[PDB]
RNA sequence: ACACAAACGGCGCGCG
């Protein structure tokens, strides 16, 4: 099912993408991981304990 | 909100209470992100009552753990919701899906 | 009670006790970091070495009086971070993970300032430290005397410990990431692109690449 | 020396605020080479008109509450981080917006004036929900070069900031996107001759030409530098 | 700097700080100044310096303190 | 401020050799230095003009691994210990030369038969061993001038087409404070070259090739 | 007069 929404999408069944360094603009290595993910922020940050 | 649910994010926010939800079958009319009233259905309007019901939301105050918990409204006047429905986000809540 | 037990005067003060001119921070990694180098925050440092600073101001003439020295230390001044730096030109300073494993949980850096909060270290070191950065913190401790300093850079500096003491053997094994890359590196393809050419040395390797 | 030149080309105003543009003809592997250093020099160089002040009608604070509105102080602050404005041969202005009564608010409703330019009219403000509700706002615009956050703006003006002033972090960059392609072209009629394009999202606020232009330049500043041993 | 070569030329690494701070408070304010160039260094390495060349030792340091107390 | 920027005043020299001077910038704004180095790498190996040495006219040898007699090491190493020759041409784009040597002797670049109107940059360097006394050896190869590099991939020897007289260049960026800040970057440049062209003079032709590009957009 | 500043002992919850 995964892979049918890929394709109905606009990126290929195996979700993996090639991409270049910000630095000096050449491509990395063969494909990648890329996607979206939910992130959560705990709440213990630095300020709090430094 | 989360992208990838599970399927429990409505129920949480719902249950949770900080959200707030229409006690009647109702439309909608004042807006001022303090408060929220309601005007009811005559089915829910009771024979010596005013047909109208109005709710407070609770604003920027800390939490047992030092966070805002303020509500915001998700709605606009003369707008209708059934009874049960979200009228109020709360912290972490969009819709009144879950959203940490 | 108050002698006798976990609570006694001997674990509770004498064995143990807590040290001024200390700090706890949570840790980070500095890839530029060198071996011997550790990365502190400007924030920690400005107030640790306060009694070193106010001696340079009044060596410098520029506090009238120790008050006037703390006074001027308050403005965060920029001449107070070139006193700073130059307190902290080669200071050793003290860094340890709790509860430590080993002597070698324990060892000495010389330090280097930042702007944020978190205190940098060397990935390589953090291993033999066991620190895992899911959020572990640090404390920090500064030697103040001729001798300890000596003490610290001639026996904790990091330079000093690449040897476990358990074994003689090196503790400091690069990390899963450092030894990936390079395994990936040195791992050979059948086939590639510009295969099967002679070269007169590495430089000209480095280039075609 | 062999080299050819490569010149702007051609421009497109494929959107009021996407635009394409080519570069021709271009030496083997400069293409890359110009490039990285032109997306890396526009996204960080560029220098950007953006709006940090709020001047309000009597609420003291960000998260001040506000009567007759569908929403509270603070998300107002968003979106007016997120408006974006074209300033004509200023360095900063101060703007107000007027309404009253029952509406939803756009940009267009500012006190606009013909030295200042709004690069979207229909963008959203806050709305107002009751007859005798009415806003009455006052903010100023500067020019400037990546991004400030508030805290350390007013301790480096160090004046006093009164009360019913409001902070806000400055974003100053025009835009944010880049994608370029090198692609080979007919010059010399011949192969070996590489042709270059750009494209980016602006928020409308310069001429994506003079954005080429000015960073061009401002790398050449660099660059000069290396002459200097 | 870091040493991990001075330690041979005395041949302990206690002694070596023991020795190596006796020195440092001379330079420190016991006047002595250093015998190696300066390079904004601190007396500690100023020091450790000078017995990293073995230019410094504890028996040089026994013979410059009982030849100096004099008169 | 608006539109200025902050520029380095660059003070290092450091020849541990004369063929690659360690140069530092200070300071930058704050990318420039990823972005500086990354184009000055990328024109230094790829962009540079030169002289190269590409060719092999010998007996009986029709490839690099077939082999002759007199001489103790093979074709193709012969090939490689040549592509290590750096020489400098002055004006002509392409040169023609002659060596020819006899007995047991190492032979070196000073051998070759040349103009005068070309210069070594190791007339020491060595290219031959030589096994016997009779043994004897002389061929004919070419010096050809041309932007950049390229490998051999163009009844006689040929090599890569390396006019570029540099292959060495590592570029570090670290921050320095400023009195009130220290978010801003340094640049530090270790590069190795022939020395047809020694290193520190090479840097300068370097930013004007890519002036040359920017001033068409100057404005 | 050129000088001190706000913790004693428990409980719960979490942290690596
Ligand atoms: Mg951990």
């Amino acid at each position: 099912e995964i892979k049918e929404l890929l394709k109905l999408g606009d990126l290929p069944t195996s979700g993996q993408i090639r991409l270049y360094d910000g630095r000096t603009g050449e491509q990395f290595e063969r494909p990648v991981t890329v996607g979206y993910m939910y992130m959560l922020k705990l709440n213990h940050l630095v300020d709090d304990k430094m | 909100k989360p992208l990838v649910g599970t399927g429990m994010e409505r129920a949480v926010a719902v249950d949770s209470g900080v959200t707030a939800v229409a006690k009647r079958g109702g439309v909608v009319q004042y807006v001022d992100a303090s408060r929220i009233v309601i005007k009811v259905n005559e089915d829910e309007m009771y024979p010596g009552e005013a047909g109208i019901d109005i709710y407070n939301l609770t604003k920027y105050t800390r939490s047992n753990q030092n966070t805002c918990i303020n509500q915001m409204p998700c709605v606009s006047l003369g707008e209708p919701v059934e009874r049960g429905d979200v009228l109020a986000d709360g912290p972490s809540t969009d819709l009144g899906e879950l959203a940490l | 009670d108050m002698i006798k037990g976990k609570q006694g005067r001997f674990r509770q003060n004498l064995l143990g006790k807590r040290v001024d001119y200390s700090g706890r921070s949570v840790i980070t990694v500095g890839p530029y970091l060198r071996l011997h180098q550790c990365g502190l925050p400007k924030k920690m440092a400005l107030e640790l070495f306060k009694p070193f600073i106010y001696g340079k101001l009044e060596l410098r003439g520029l506090a009238t009086t120790i008050k006037a020295a703390k006074k001027m230390v308050e403005r965060e001044e920029a001449v107070v971070w070139d006193i700073l730096d130059e307190v902290i030109r080669e200071h050793p300073v003290l860094l340890n993970r709790a509860p430590t494993l080993h002597r070698l949980g324990i060892q000495a850096f010389e330090p280097v300032l930042i702007e944020g909060k978190a205190i940098q270290l060397h990935p390589l070191v953090c291993a033999a430290y066991n620190a895992d950065f899911d959020g572990d913190q640090m404390a920090v401790h500064v030697p103040l005397t001729l001798e300890a300093q000596l003490e610290a850079r001639a026996l904790m500096m990091s330079t000093n410990n690449i040897l476990s003491p358990a074994n003689g053997e090196p503790i400091i094994v690069p990390s899963q990431d450092v030894v990936l890359g390079l395994y990936y590196m040195t791992r050979d393809c059948v086939n590639a692109k510009g295969e099967g050419m002679v070269l007169t040395g590495p430089k000209e390797a480095e280039r075609l690449y | 020396t062999e080299f050819l030149k490569p010149r702007l080309v051609d421009i497109e105003q494929v959107s009021s605020t996407h635009a394409k543009v080519t570069l021709e003809p271009l030496e083997r592997g400069f293409g890359h080479t110009l490039g990285n250093a032109l997306r890396r020099i526009l996204l960080s160089s560029m220098p950007g008109c953006a709006v940090t002040e709020v001047e309000i009608d009597g609420v003291l604070h960000e998260y001040s509450t506000k009567e007759g509105v569908q929403e509270d102080i603070l998300e107002i602050l968003l979106n007016l981080k997120g408006l974006a404005v074209r300033v004509q041969g200023k360095d900063e202005v101060i703007l107000t917006l007027n309404k009253s009564g029952i509406g939803p608010v756009t940009a267009a409703d500012i006190t606009h004036d013909g030295d200042v330019e709004i690069v979207k009219p229909q963008h959203v403000i806050c709305h107002l929900t009751d007859e005798n509700a009415s806003i009455s706002m006052r903010i100023k615009v500067q020019r400037g070069r990546g991004y400030v956050p508030a805290s350390t703006r007013i301790h480096s003006e160090e004046d006093e900031r009164p009360i019913g002033r409001l902070l806000v972090d400055a974003c100053y960059s025009p835009v944010e996107r880049i994608a370029y392609n090198v692609e080979a072209a007919r010059v010399e009629q011949r192969t070996d001759l590489d042709k270059l394009v750009i494209e980016m999202e602006t928020n409308g606020t310069i001429d994506p030409e003079e954005a080429i232009r000015r960073a061009a330049t401002i790398l050449a500043e660099q660059l000069e530098a290396f002459v200097d041993l | 700097v870091t040493v991990q070569d001075a330690v041979e030329k005395i041949g302990n690494r206690f002694d070596l700080v023991l020795v190596a701070a006796r020195r440092a408070r001379q330079m420190q304010v016991g006047g002595k100044d250093p015998l190696v160039p300066e390079e904004n260094d601190k007396t500690t390495v100023i020091a450790l310096r000078e017995i990293e060349e073995g230019l410094i030792n504890n028996q040089i340091l026994d013979v410059r303190e009982r030849q100096e107390q004099q008169e």
